[PDB]
């Protein structure tokens, strides 16, 4: 059981620019993550799985690194309807075995 | 050899010392199923079957009589009445290259549990529940075999080991692999109990001076009593007198 | 296999020969940090230099350190017979210090 | 005559038995390869598929008798041979213990295995036959009697006597 | 179109039972890692459990000899069984169909509200 | 097989250059197996560098010794290459290939750039 820690909790930046968050693990993660982006009010969905693999559709505007113990997600040009909830989940342990974050609450404005 | 596609052998026939091993090296995972490891070296067996291959850190419990997993279940499978045991033992020196060693897999896609001691190679492209994407990728056309890729950056749960599996038989064993032995150095002139080979007695052992022909391993004289024996080490013919008693 | 180092080296006495301390890792960061320690034999490792291109004041001026980019060649000139000894690099790391795989300089 | 086949049949059914001498070595082996409908006139080899359990090897056996008793009862079976100068001789002589050999298959039949030097080989052929040497072998069939036999002075059997062939040997 | 969709969320008295069902189509979950994951209201989401293509299945620590999956295979479906729900098993749970190593989990249910009397 | 070699692209005049070939599918354990280094000027044709064979016994070009101590560690299979004094002769392609007796640097690497020059 990995402890996973995001930061920073909050962020609001003006629209049209990028955003970068950091998750933060306590042990070695390699390049198994992804990154979901839960929309409120339904399921989440996934966005850069593995280390920084963008997710079939998922628009080229997401861009996910880092390897080993400290991971980074970044986004190009926020647009009105980018604000949701974003968590990165490890999987160095796949059967049975995933880590969910305590999440980010990203807004425009 | 990978999970998948262990090289299996067989070593019977021969007088099988099971405490060589114990000089190689430091034995991470040395546990015995079916027959204690302490007294392995002396047990007889039918057929010793060895399956040599590699996994990762953290699923080498899976190899265990009656265990499901995902190496267990899919590709590698070992009975729950087995005898023999598993030996595994950390080597990331010569098998954990960085970038990875995408030499050694592991069905992780199958369609059902596998029989003791069944191997398979077979590395098509897993179905799709409908026609799948032979050939090509799609929505879930899933390969069945993932590579482990080692490198040595990897945590020791991710590290290459280095297992061989031995597969034993005591039921019917023909003994042909086992049995150290132990030749008692040779006493002369003193009534001493002997066991020659299993020809157990008493009596005084003194130089021989009959010629025993080459495929003679006894002597007797009238009345079946065994009067000599030829060494099992040196091949030197012994007599036997039944050490001195009388009335008094 | 954290960091990495090659087994051993043995330079002739009195030329210079270089070692070299390579990440062989992908993301140990900027590697900016990189001290080197003397193992003497059978004594504990001494700083020896830190901040490759940099030494601190106390030891001979013979030792130089060198960035050739994201490893440190470390090189030694006017080799003495004192300098038979265990060589070893450090360099943090994004959650912790790591070091190498040991290097062994032998003078014969 | 370079061997000999035992076995309860000659195909793959039933893993038989297999012994061929050679000019180098014998080869003994007990692997269930079918054979062809008559043992391959040497085109080296000629069986199916195997599922070998034993194998052995050692010196060959090789006017000279060689002499020869096979026995197979308590899931061994024994070899005992010997080779004499010179039909077969009115000589007194004792065969040696030469294999116990572990192999515990139920033998029912046997067959002889031949050879020859720049034959044609097929697998079946009529009793045409392909050119040989002037040669024969005799077959005699074992049963339980009771024996009377004389060690000499060195541990080597001299003379035997049948106890129920007539009366003046019982 | 590819979709998991679920049944059984509504109110239950505590140390009650309760069933969880989850539904696909154009895939299927008898040999599909099977992931039911959970949410509790305002926090985040946890693991809960999975059932191979072969059957062997594992849960959570939290939920360990409490909660049951199954699935009816015949007509391609899965289903979570739920007992003895606490204070602290009141969470929307979500069915997810998850790879790992080859494609991070991706395909989602609608999820289903589990709360209790109080 | 496949090796992949690393290191500095650029260096300046009288400087030692390190460079550390990883390879993969072979190890440094196995009889007969070698590495050795060459070099190539832009537009011009091979030439030898080192060699490292597999007993630890080590060998060089006869006219470029007594330098480019090339050092190696057989536990995470690596070879390292380190050239000191670089002279406008040295700016050329430098390549890591495994060596056999017969099939002299059969496996080569990827290859690293390298320019000498202010
Ligand atoms: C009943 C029986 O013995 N059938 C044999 C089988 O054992 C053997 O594997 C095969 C090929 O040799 O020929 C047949
Ligand atoms: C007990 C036993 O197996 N006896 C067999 C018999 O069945 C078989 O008919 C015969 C030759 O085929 O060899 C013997
Ligand atoms: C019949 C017989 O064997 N007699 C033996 C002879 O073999 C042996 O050579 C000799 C002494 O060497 O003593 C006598």
């Amino acid at each position: 059981e990995i402890v996973m820690t995001q930061s920073p909790a909050t962020l609001s930046v003006s629209p049209g620019e990028r955003a970068t968050l950091s998750c933060r693990a306590s042990q070695s993660v390699s390049s198994d993550l992804a990154w979901y982006q839960q929309k409120p009010g339904q399921a989440p969905r996934l966005l850069i799985y593995g280390a920084s693999t963008r997710a079939t559709g998922i628009p080229a505007r997401f861009s996910g690194s880092g390897s080993g113990t400290e991971f980074t997600l970044t986004i190009s040009s926020l647009q009105s309807e980018d604000s949701a909830v974003y968590y990165c989940q490890q999987y160095n342990n796949w059967p049975p075995g995933y880590t969910f974050g305590q999440g980010t609450k990203l807004e425009i404005k | 050899a990978s999970v998948y596609a262990w090289n299996r052998k067989r070593i019977s026939n021969c007088v099988a010392d099971y405490s060589v091993l114990y000089n190689f090296a430091p034995f991470f995972a040395f546990k015995c199923y079916g027959v204690s490891p302490t007294k392995l070296n002396d047990l007889c067996f039918t057929n010793v079957y060895a399956d040599s291959f590699v996994i990762r850190g953290n699923e080498v419990s899976q190899i265990a009589p009656g265990q499901t997993g995902n190496i267990a279940d899919y590709n590698y499978k070992l009975p729950d009445d087995f005898t023999g045991c598993v030996i595994a033992w950390n080597s990331n020196k010569l098998d954990s290259k960085v970038g990875g060693n995408y030499n050694y897999r592991y069905r992780l896609f199958r369609k059902s549990n596998l029989k003791p001691f069944e191997r398979d190679i077979s590395t098509e492209i897993y179905q799709a529940g409908n026609k799948p994407c032979n050939g090509v990728a799609g929505v879930n056309c899933y390969f069945p075999l993932q590579s482990y890729g080692f490198r040595p950056t990897y945590g020791v749960g991710h590290q290459p080991y280095r297992v061989v599996v031995l597969s034993f038989e005591l039921l019917h064993a023909p003994a042909t692999v086992c049995g150290p032995k132990k030749s008692t150095n040779l006493v002369k002139n003193k009534c001493v109990n002997f066991n020659f080979n299993g020809l157990t007695g008493t009596g005084v052992l003194t130089e021989s001076n009959k010629k025993f022909l080459p495929f003679q391993q006894f002597g007797r004289d009238i009345a079946d009593t065994t009067d000599a024996v030829r060494d099992p080490q040196t091949l030197e013919i012994l007599d036997i007198t039944p050490c001195s008693f009388g009335g008094v | 296999s954290a960091l990495t180092q090659p087994a051993s080296v043995s330079g002739s006495p009195g030329q210079s020969i270089t070692i070299s301390c390579t990440a062989t890792s992908s993301d140990v960061g900027a590697y900016q940090y990189v001290s080197w320690y003397q193992q003497y034999p059978g004594k504990a490792p001494k700083l020896m230099i830190y901040e490759v291109s940099k030494r601190p004041s106390g030891v001979s001026n013979r030792f130089s350190g060198s960035k050739s980019g994201n490893t440190a060649s470390l090189t030694i000139s006017g080799l003495q017979a004192e300098d038979d000894a265990y060589y070893y690099c450090n360099s943090y790391t994004t959650s912790s210090v790591v070091f190498g795989g040991g290097t062994k300089l032998t003078v014969l | 005559i370079r061997g000999w086949i035992f076995g309860t049949t000659l195909d793959s059914k039933t893993q038989s038995l297999l012994i061929v001498n050679n000019a180098t070595n014998v080869v003994i082996k007990v692997c269930e390869f079918q054979f062809c409908n008559d043992p391959f006139l040497d085109f080296r080899v000629y069986s199916s598929a195997n599922n070998c359990t034993f194998e052995y090897v050692s010196q060959p056996f090789l006017k000279n008798l060689r002499e020869f008793v096979f026995k197979n009862i308590d899931g061994y079976f024994k070899i005992y041979s010997k080779h004499t100068p010179i039909d077969l001789p009115q000589g007194f002589s004792a065969l040696e213990p030469l294999v116990d050999l572990p192999i515990g298959i139920n033998i029912t039949r046997f067959q002889t295995l031949l050879a020859l030097h720049r034959s044609y080989l097929t697998p079946g052929d009529s009793s045409s036959g392909w050119t040989a040497g002037a040669a024969a072998y005799y077959v005699g069939y074992l049963q339980p009697r009771t024996f009377l036999l004389k060690y000499n002075e060195n541990g080597t059997i001299t003379d035997a006597v049948d106890c129920a062939l007539d009366p003046l040997s019982e | 179109e590819v979709q998991l969709v679920e049944s059984g969320g509504g109110l239950v008295q505590p140390g009650g039972s309760l069933r969880l069902s989850c539904a696909a189509s154009e895939i299927t979950v008898s040999r599909n890692y099977m992931s039911w994951v959970r949410q509790a209201p305002g926090k985040g989401l946890e693991w809960v459990s999975v059932m191979f293509a072969g059957g062997s299945t594992f849960y959570a620590d939290s939920v360990k000899g409490r909660f049951t999956i199954s699935r009816d295979n015949s007509k391609n479906t899965l289903y979570l069984q739920m007992n003895s729900l606490r204070a602290e098993d009141t969470a929307v749970y979500y069915c997810a169909r998850d790879l790992g190593v080859v494609g991070a989990t991706d395909y989602w249910g609608q999820g289903t509200l589990v709360t209790v009397s109080s | 097989i496949t090796l992949k070699e690393s290191g500095p692209t650029l260096v300046k005049p009288t400087q030692t250059l390190t460079l550390t070939c990883t390879f993969s599918g072979f190890s440094l354990s196995t009889g007969g197996v070698s590495v050795g280094w060459i070099r190539q000027p832009p537009g011009k044709a091979l030439e030898w560098l080192a060699l490292i064979y597999w007993d630890d016994d080590k060998r060089y070009s006869p006219s470029l010794e007594s330098r480019l101590t090339i050092t190696k560690d057989t536990s995470k299979n690596l070879v390292v290459l380190t050239l000191t004094n670089m002279d406008p002769v040295d700016t050329a392609t430098y390549y890591c290939a495994h060596k056999t007796i017969p099939t002299i640097f059969d496996y080569w690497g990827q290859g690293t750039l390298v320019t000498v020059s202010s």
